[PDB]
């Protein structure tokens, strides 16, 4: 489930104006566009955390799991974080973090790259919860699922064992208790089994994690078909600002760029407009993952095919770049 | 005393440890009935 | 009952003092004001705009110029106003379509929070969800979730089931605990210890297959009346 | 049906709840307890 999407601001004497001519004094003839764009842009700006922190941001108290791994058998060690990498994420959440392939800010240093649309004037702004944050809300809601149960989502955090946990859990669907205390191997094999076959299914069949790339592709699109408007004339006699003033002079010059400025105005237009639905449909998105992260993480729902495929008993949450991923 | 603008790190929130056991269980002895504003 | 009824009325009585106080409670009715408000200060700002012409005014341009060369600069009025309604229009077909989003969401709130009980958790309140009470609002709708939440915990020594006379028994509706001498059977979700009888339990299986089962006796309201 | 001690179940004294009515429970064991 797409969560977030890449926040951008756009300046309109760099993309409009070519940033070195006297075509910013044209540029106020128009009006109030710029203000309205960039309320716009900074509204979806501040949507695109909001999103965030109303998905992962569900908790107020940072669980923590014992040092000594016992659970009945069970074998969370691919969900739980390893302290071996810096990034302190998850075995799985390495695979989740490897695949969606993003341009990540965490270079030192700043034959180009991607990121020479910025000289256009169209800039990226970090998000406000880090990955390593996002890693840490993550790890207290697991620490708070496994150890608890459903009562760090109802008041205060209360321990039970997992076997009884499980036990209780089984209870929500219709199967007594006795099904599990005569069959806790086999089911806690079933279950290691089952998570040991998510990371193969992972690293396989290459778009497990299409719905987290196309978020990508798409703010990818939107800018290479808004970086090359650039270099059309809409009908002018020619893309480059400074060269219809050396080319020609006053009474036609202007007969000649406000076809470019009111096309390049239109463009802009666009591009917020599609923003602006893109933005609609991850706010969806956004809130039905924050549904299905309170229905299904923080208790147990007897809902059919909401949370999974066949009768849910819980749910584990993953961080994923600009989503979630969980394991029903 | 001296009011000014001060930046720090984002907290998350409080950092609890629940005392995980193979023979502990918790249930509450009272309750609190909360009222919460939905808009 | 009493307890219950002077705690939702103290819970109901700080609904009035966190909305006379802090300024920004109804935040989300105000935005909507505010949002129209400002998209329409905006259409009516961009009527003071050229758009390349010589006036923004269109009376002082067929008194100025000629028919034909009036026309050049009235269409590029008319067709900056109208690109300018057509962008009103559109954010407020986007606005509207968020409207919709939110008032579906509440819609179905009012079905199944205050027509019913939910069973979904933090769908209506953080907790376990025992009522809803709606009240009217300007532009939305304002929902006073009655939630249940369990305070003032104990910890005790549990186990899966009881050996009584080589017979597992496992609680029908409750939980084993233990204050360090005696067993009892407790609910879920409140401290009620009662002594582990056979109406309590059910058997199911022996006392080698559970991992962790305990030793204690298992009453019978029977062979008391039975004996004498 | 009639109170038949299966169908409710026994918690404390009844001097508490608020608005009780006195009525009989027929214990279904005493009726069949010829031993
Ligand atoms: C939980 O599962 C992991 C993954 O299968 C186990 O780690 C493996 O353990 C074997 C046994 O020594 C090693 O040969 C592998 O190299 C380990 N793999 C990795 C990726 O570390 C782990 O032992 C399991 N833990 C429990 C308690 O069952
Ligand atoms: C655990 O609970 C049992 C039952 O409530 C306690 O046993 C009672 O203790 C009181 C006080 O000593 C006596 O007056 C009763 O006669 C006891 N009843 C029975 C059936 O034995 C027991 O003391 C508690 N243990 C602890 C450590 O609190
Ligand atoms: C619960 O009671 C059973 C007996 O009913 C205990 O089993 C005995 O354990 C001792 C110690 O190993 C053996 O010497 C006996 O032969 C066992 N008896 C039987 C019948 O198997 C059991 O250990 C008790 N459990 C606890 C936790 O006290
Ligand atoms: C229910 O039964 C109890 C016990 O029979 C009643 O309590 C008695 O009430 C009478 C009349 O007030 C008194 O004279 C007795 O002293 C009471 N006895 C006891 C043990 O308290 C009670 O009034 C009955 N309630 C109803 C509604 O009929
Ligand atoms: C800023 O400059 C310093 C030294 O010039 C360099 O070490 C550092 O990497 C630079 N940081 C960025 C983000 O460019
Ligand atoms: C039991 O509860 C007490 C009081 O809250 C607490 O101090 C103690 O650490 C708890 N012990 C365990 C094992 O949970
Ligand atoms: C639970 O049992 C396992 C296996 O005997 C043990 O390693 C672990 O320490 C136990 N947990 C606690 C809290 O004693
Ligand atoms: C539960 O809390 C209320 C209010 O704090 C108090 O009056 C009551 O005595 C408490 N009950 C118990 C059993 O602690």
């Amino acid at each position: 489930l797409p969560v977030s999407m890449t926040k951008t601001s756009v300046d309109c004497t760099m993309y409009i104006c070519g940033d070195s001519t006297e075509c910013s004094n044209l540029l106020l003839q128009y009006g109030s566009f710029c203000t309205q764009l960039k309320r716009a842009l900074t509204g979806i700006a501040v949507e695109q955390d909001k999103n965030t922190q109303e998905v992962f941001a569900q908790v107020k108290q940072i669980y923590k799991t014992p040092p000594i791994k016992y659970f009945g058998g069970f074998n969370f060690s691919q969900i739980l974080p390893d302290p071996s990498k810096p990034s302190k994420r998850s075995f799985i959440e390495d695979l989740l973090f490897n695949k969606v392939t993003l341009a990540d800010a965490g270079f030192i240093k700043q034959r180009d790259l991607i990121c020479a649309q910025k000289f256009k004037g169209l800039t990226v702004l970090p998000p406000l919860l880090t990955d390593e944050m996002i890693a840490q809300y993550t790890s207290a809601l697991l620490a708070g699922t496994i150890t608890s149960g459903w009562t760090f989502g109802a008041g205060a955090a209360l321990q039970i064992p997992f076997a009884m946990q499980m036990a209780y859990r089984f209870n929500g669907i219709g199967v007594t208790q006795n099904v599990l205390y005569e069959n806790q191997k086999l089911i806690a094999n079933q279950f290691n089994s089952a998570i040991g076959k998510i990371q193969d299914s992972l690293s396989s069949t290459a778009s497990a994690l299409g719905k987290l790339q196309d978020v990508v592709n798409h703010n990818a699109q939107a800018l290479n078909t808004l970086v090359k408007q650039l270099s059309s004339k809409f009908g002018a006699i020619s893309s480059v600002l400074n060269d219809i003033f050396s080319r020609l002079d006053p009474p036609e010059a202007e007969v000649q760029i406000d076809r470019l400025i009111t096309g390049r105005l239109q463009s802009l237009q666009t591009y917020v407009t599609q923003q602006l639905i893109r933005a609609a449909e991850i706010r969806a998105s956004a809130n039905l993952a924050a549904t299905k992260m309170s229905e299904c993480v923080l208790g147990q729902s007897k809902r059919v095919d909401f949370c999974g495929k066949g009768y849910h008993l819980m749910s584990f949450p993953q961080s994923a770049p600009h989503g979630v991923v969980f394991l029903h | 005393a001296s009011q000014s603008i001060i930046a720090y790190t984002m907290s998350l929130g409080a950092e609890n440890s629940v005392a995980y056991s193979n023979n502990s269980i918790a249930i509450p002895t009272n309750f609190t009935i909360s009222v919460t504003t939905e808009i | 009952q009493k307890l219950i009824a002077n705690q939702f009325n103290s819970a109901i009585g700080k609904i009035q003092d966190s909305l006379s106080s802090t300024a920004s409670a109804l935040g989300k009715l105000q935005d909507v004001v505010n949002h129209n408000a400002q998209a329409l200060n905006t259409l009516v700002k961009q009527l003071s705009s050229k758009f390349g012409a010589i006036s923004s005014v269109l009376n002082d341009i067929f008194s100025r110029l000629d028919p034909p060369e009036a026309e050049v600069q009235i269409d590029r009025l008319i067709t900056g106003r109208l690109q300018s309604l057509q962008t009103y229009v559109t954010q407020q077909l986007i606005r509207a379509a968020e409207i919709r989003a939110s008032a579906n969401l509440a819609a179905t709130k009012m079905s199944e929070c205050v027509l019913g009980q939910s069973k979904r958790v933090d769908f209506c309140g953080k907790g376990y969800h025992l009522m809803s009470f709606p009240q009217s609002a300007p532009h939305g709708v304002v929902f006073l979730h009655v939630t249940y939440v369990p305070a003032q915990e104990k910890n005790f020594t549990t186990a899966p089931a009881i050996c009584h006379d080589g017979k597992a028994h496992f609680p029908r509706e409750g939980v084993f605990v233990s204050n360090g001498t005696h067993w009892f059977v407790t609910q879920r979700n409140f401290y009620e210890p009662q002594i582990i009888t056979t109406d309590n339990t059910f058997v199911s299986g022996n006392c080698d297959v559970v991992i962790g089962i305990v030793n204690n006796t298992v009453y019978d309201p029977l062979q008391p009346e039975l004996d004498s």
